[PDB]
């Protein structure tokens, strides 16, 4: 068995609102707190992390660290070797989940605004601990087409299906590396799924509380999951005549299968 | 001493025949139980018993006619295809493979190899360009008819070609791909029969280097950019998998996991 290898590939890491994982003012003292920063179109050391294969997120030798400091919960970069090694390995997901192991904690961001420092919290899958290791710091665009090849449309904050349509900005949606999946008419709103029962009724609301219930996961399954309630979305009663894309316990069937058609 | 079948017809087909149908044939290249980032791998061909090493998909159409294509489960690919009492595969790229494909159809007299192989290049230079054969229920009706009829000097070798064409991408591409196998489904959901875009295309040929930047990912992360295009021509790149795992299914043995 001849194994594969660990390219400790160097990227960005984008969150919240599509901002990236940022080294206050450029500073690299043990300790200078680690921000959202909008993302850099240059070279910039700070904003670009390289993925070693000893599980640390190095940018420029320092390490994406836990601060040990007064309240605590606080991420900040940090000489790799100074700081407890267990503040410095991370594991970054799938899921879109990047955690410190240690703690059991996860990356977060309590703010969609820029300057907001990194904290690691429990884990809860909300947008704001939702992350994306790519040099790919713009939305993903494309429309989501599910059910009889139709398209998931939005209008306000309501979110139905509707026959796919060159044209219409209404079928845009925008995939922001947060987990979030945001109407192109409106990048200020969010899928959301406001409760974590069978038959809830999903719709476009504010990201502002990037909850656990605008963060999705496109599976394998071509279904599209919420990782916190584990339902996956679902065109209720296979009917799109209903105009209702609620979130259902995962069947499998073509009425809960969506494709990212691009 | 017999391989495994999926069946399935273009006879009244729908999206639900067609679903299970990939989804038959995906659940037939995986039994190994090897997933990385959620994403299958195919078996590794080094080492694999040729026992195990093809599966059969029996294709049926309206004219009450069928062909078995013959599928590598190495790498969804189709290897060969039997036309009723005749067989004939492609010329394979090595030795090693070589042997394996004349395993396939045994009992078959009128078995046989061509001299060009079933690679898009060839079969492109044999038939023409992908982005210029269509695809859906209704080709893959007919595909399936040549394929039939070839040893009755039905079908022109550039014909041959498309109608293998058409069917590697409806069944093995789409097996790889779930974008693919969607793509078909609204195909085959409107009875309306098309040339594959650029998205698809660039996505059948990146089917290679996609299984390797994936399986030799840091973290979901990429070492470099695989780049992609929309259904628009557009390019554009992919540092992560993420956005990946909703679009292939399937991907070649590259590597031994890390343990
Ligand atoms: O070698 C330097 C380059 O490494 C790449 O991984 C990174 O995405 C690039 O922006 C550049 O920093
Ligand atoms: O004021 C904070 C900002 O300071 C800049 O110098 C730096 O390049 C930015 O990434 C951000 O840290
Ligand atoms: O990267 C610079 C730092 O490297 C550490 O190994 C050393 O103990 C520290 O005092 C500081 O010099
Ligand atoms: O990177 C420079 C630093 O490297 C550390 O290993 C050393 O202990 C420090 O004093 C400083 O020289
Ligand atoms: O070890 C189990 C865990 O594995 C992670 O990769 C996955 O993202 C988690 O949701 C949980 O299933
Ligand atoms: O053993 C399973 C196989 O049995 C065959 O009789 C059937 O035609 C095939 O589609 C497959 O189901």
């Amino acid at each position: 068995a001849d194994v594969c290898m660990d390219p400790e590939p160097i990227v960005r890491i984008v969150g919240r609102n599509g901002l990236c994982v940022d080294v206050t003012g450029e500073e690299f003292f043990d300790g200078n707190p680690i921000q959202l920063w909008p993302c850099k179109s240059n070279t910039d050391w700070n904003q670009l992390w390289t993925l070693r294969k000893d599980s640390t997120i190095r940018s420029n030798g320092k390490c994406l660290t836990i601060s040990k400091s007064s309240p605590r919960q606080q991420v900040v970069i940090y000489n790799c070797s100074t700081a407890t090694v267990g503040a410095t390995r991370w594991q970054i997901w799938d899921n879109r989940t990047i955690i410190n192991p240690r703690s059991g904690l996860v990356l977060a961001a309590t703010s969609g605004n820029s300057g907001t420092k990194l904290t690691v919290q429990t884990n809860i899958y909300a947008v704001s601990q939702g992350w994306l290791p790519t040099n790919n710091t713009q939305p993903f665009v494309t429309t989501i087409v599910g059910l009889y090849g139709m398209c998931l449309q939005a209008n306000s904050g309501k979110v139905w299906l509707e026959d796919c349509t060159s044209e219409k900005a209404e079928q845009q949606w925008a995939l922001y590396a947060d987990g979030s999946i945001r109407p192109q008419q409106n990048r200020d709103n969010c899928l959301t799924t406001d409760a974590n029962i069978k038959g809830t009724v999903v719709k476009i609301l504010s990201c502002g509380p990037a909850s656990s219930g605008q963060r999705w996961m496109f599976k394998n399954d071509g279904t599209i999951l919420n990782l916190y309630n584990g339902l996956v979305l679902d065109v209720r009663r296979s009917d799109p005549s209903l105009k209702q894309i609620i979130v259902h316990p995962f069947h499998g069937n073509l009425n809960q299968i969506w494709l990212p058609l691009f | 001493k017999q391989y495994p079948i999926i069946n399935f017809t273009t006879a009244d087909a729908t999206v639900e025949s067609y679903t299970n149908f990939i989804r038959a044939v995906r659940s037939h290249l995986t039994t190994g139980a090897d997933v990385r980032h959620e994403i299958p791998v195919l078996p590794n061909r080094v080492g694999l018993p040729i026992s195990q090493r093809f599966i059969l998909v029996e294709l049926s159409n309206h004219a009450e006619l069928s062909v078995t294509l013959a599928l590598d489960v190495t790498n969804a690919y189709v290897v060969g295809c039997r036309a009723g009492n005749s067989a004939y595969f492609f010329h394979p790229d090595n030795q090693e493979d070589a042997e394996a494909i004349t395993h396939l159809f045994t009992d078959v007299q009128n078995s046989f190899t061509f001299a060009f192989g079933g690679n898009y290049d060839r079969l492109e230079q044999l038939g023409g360009l992908r982005e210029n054969i269509e695809l859906g229920t209704g080709p893959l009706e007919d595909a399936i008819s040549a394929l039939y009829y070839y040893s009755t000097c039905g079908t022109q070798i550039p014909t041959l070609a498309r109608s293998f064409m058409v069917c590697i991408q409806m069944i093995s591409e789409a097996a790889r791909f779930q974008y693919i196998e969607g793509e078909m489904r609204t195909r085959i959901r409107y009875n309306r029969r098309s040339a594959p875009d650029p998205s698809v295309i660039t996505l059948e040929n990146s089917w290679g280097r996609l299984s390797t930047a994936i399986q030799e990912s840091n973290q979901g992360a990429f070492a470099s950019p695989i780049q992609l295009q929309r259904r628009n021509g557009s390019k554009f790149n992919v540092y992560d998998v993420s956005i990946l795992i909703p679009i292939i299914a399937l991907m070649v043995y590259r590597c031994a996991p890390p343990p």
